[PDB]
């Protein structure tokens, strides 16, 4: 019952920067407070607990503050190794975690290069027509794609995914599936994805149609 | 070396239960508490159990309350979770943990984490994968860059695998996380850049393994004709 | 002997 608030939902910074993470209690929870660190594939690590307590292994850039409502986790100085999801945890009232906050690499803002897929002809003998709009290496993460089909809106028939930041060019990835009965396919000829990103001064349509 | 290696999860239907298991080596296992904590994308991380120094001595979560239970076997140095009348939204990740047990004055908090075991609650029968190719446009800029992939498509449970060109191929490569379709499937997409200049001459082949049905396919990717 | 009282822990 008594809810954790992380903020910011993502920080992005570059290495060498002192990073700033809170979390806000519902009610009081005193110290009772614990921070965690997660990287993709991992288990979870425990860097602070009772607020300010720096726990076995952890390095001394990573210390926590605050009581009550409010408490922050500060890593003075980041290493490439730093960078991960960041969970605080309460144990006043029972067990409750926060959502996370993503700590990421940052970098120059970059837009989507967007590529549209037709159905194969070997998946549509088989009833189904899947659409794939695809957008590649763009920076920071977040990102919209709207389907339409002959100018009707799709919505509920498509399904996304995206990529860990890259290790290299620090980019992300997204791929976005509609999918469609064949029949419903075949009824219409104009597939198009609107790409929608901060690195774009306006939103991008990749289209195709269908036989052509 | 301090480790918990945990065992048991799989695929289990609606309704059926499963009984996970911890085994403890490189300190002392009686001294510590212990605890189950699961983890989804959606609802994040999730406290479920925690037994303390006595068998007895036990707590859950409301969600968990009554269908759940803890136990431990200090002779064998194991730490259970028997899980019974599983439903759907009971799909994560699976973790035990080792409470800090009053190392330090400290209690109720999680010093140490073992790798996590994933349970998959559903009714799909194991099912290999179609693999579609996802062509490279016909319009791709000249001298530029053109991208191309495979959908993978309905399979279960996960995981699959995906190479390039039998791992001659890595750079540019990206390779999605599977989505569960409403059909109780999962669907995956990997794609690749490569220069457009390369398309007439160079084939481009993904290997697709999905171990769980002992399937292999091997998909050439080329432009269609259109 | 971990207790539990109204969502509080303490050892006793
Ligand atoms: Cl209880
Ligand atoms: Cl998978």
């Amino acid at each position: 019952e008594l809810t954790l608030t992380q903020s910011p939902a993502t920080l992005s910074l570059s290495p060498g920067e002192r990073a700033t993470l809170s979390c806000r209690a519902s009610q009081s929870v005193s110290s009772y407070l614990a921070w965690y660190q997660q990287k993709p594939g991992q288990a979870p690590r425990l860097l602070i607990y009772d607020a300010s307590n720096r726990a076995t292994g952890i390095p001394a850039r990573f210390s926590g503050s605050g009581s009550g409502t409010d408490f922050t986790l500060t890593i003075s100085s980041l290493e490439p190794e730093d960078f991960a999801v960041y969970y605080c945890q309460q144990r006043s009232n029972w067990i409750t975690f926060g959502q996370g906050t993503r700590l990421e690499i940052k970098r120059t803002v970059a837009a989507p290069s967007v590529f549209i897929f037709p159905p194969s002809d070997e998946q549509l003998k088989s009833g189904t027509a899947s659409v794939v709009c695809l957008l590649n290496n763009f920076y920071p993460r977040e990102a919209k794609v709207q389907w339409k089909v002959d100018n009707a809106l799709q919505s509920g028939n498509s399904q996304e995914s995206v990529t860990e930041q890259d290790s290299k060019d620090s980019t992300y990835s997204l791929s976005n599936t509609l999918t469609l009965s064949k029949a419903d396919y075949e009824k219409h000829k104009v597939y198009a994805c609107e790409v929608t990103h901060q690195g774009l001064s306006s939103p991008v349509t990749k289209s195709f149609n269908r036989g052509e | 070396e301090v480790q918990l290696l945990e065992s048991g999860g799989g695929v289990v239907q609606p309704g059926r239960s499963l009984r996970l298991s911890c085994t403890a080596s490189g300190f002392t296992f009686n001294n510590y508490g212990m605890h189950w904590v699961r983890q989804t994308p959606g609802k994040g991380l999730e406290w479920l159990a925690v037994i303390w120094f006595d068998e007895n001595n036990k707590y859950y979560a409301d969600s968990v309350r009554g269908r759940f239970t803890i136990s431990r076997d200090n002779s064998k140095n194991t730490l259970f979770l028997q899980m019974n009348s599983l439903k759907t939204e009971d799909t994560a990740m699976y973790y035990c943990a080792r409470d800090i047990s009053l190392v330090r004055d400290a209690f109720i908090y999680f010093d140490f984490w073992g790798l996590g075991t994933l349970v998959t609650v559903s009714s799909a029968s194991t099912k290999g994968p179609s693999v579609f190719p996802l062509a490279p446009s016909s319009k791709s800029t000249s001298g530029g860059t053109a991208a191309l992939g495979c959908l993978v498509k309905d399979y279960f449970p996960e995981p699959v695998t995906v190479s390039w060109n039998s791992g001659a191929l890595t750079s540019g490569v990206h390779t999605f996380p599977a989505v569960l379709q409403s059909s109780g499937l999962y669907s995956l997409s990997s794609v690749v850049t490569v220069p457009s200049s390369s398309l007439g001459t160079q084939t481009y082949i993904c290997n697709v393994n999905h171990k769980p049905s002992n399937t292999k396919v091997d998909k050439k990717v080329e432009p269609k004709s259109c | 002997q971990l207790i539990n009282t109204n969502g509080s822990w303490h050892i006793n």
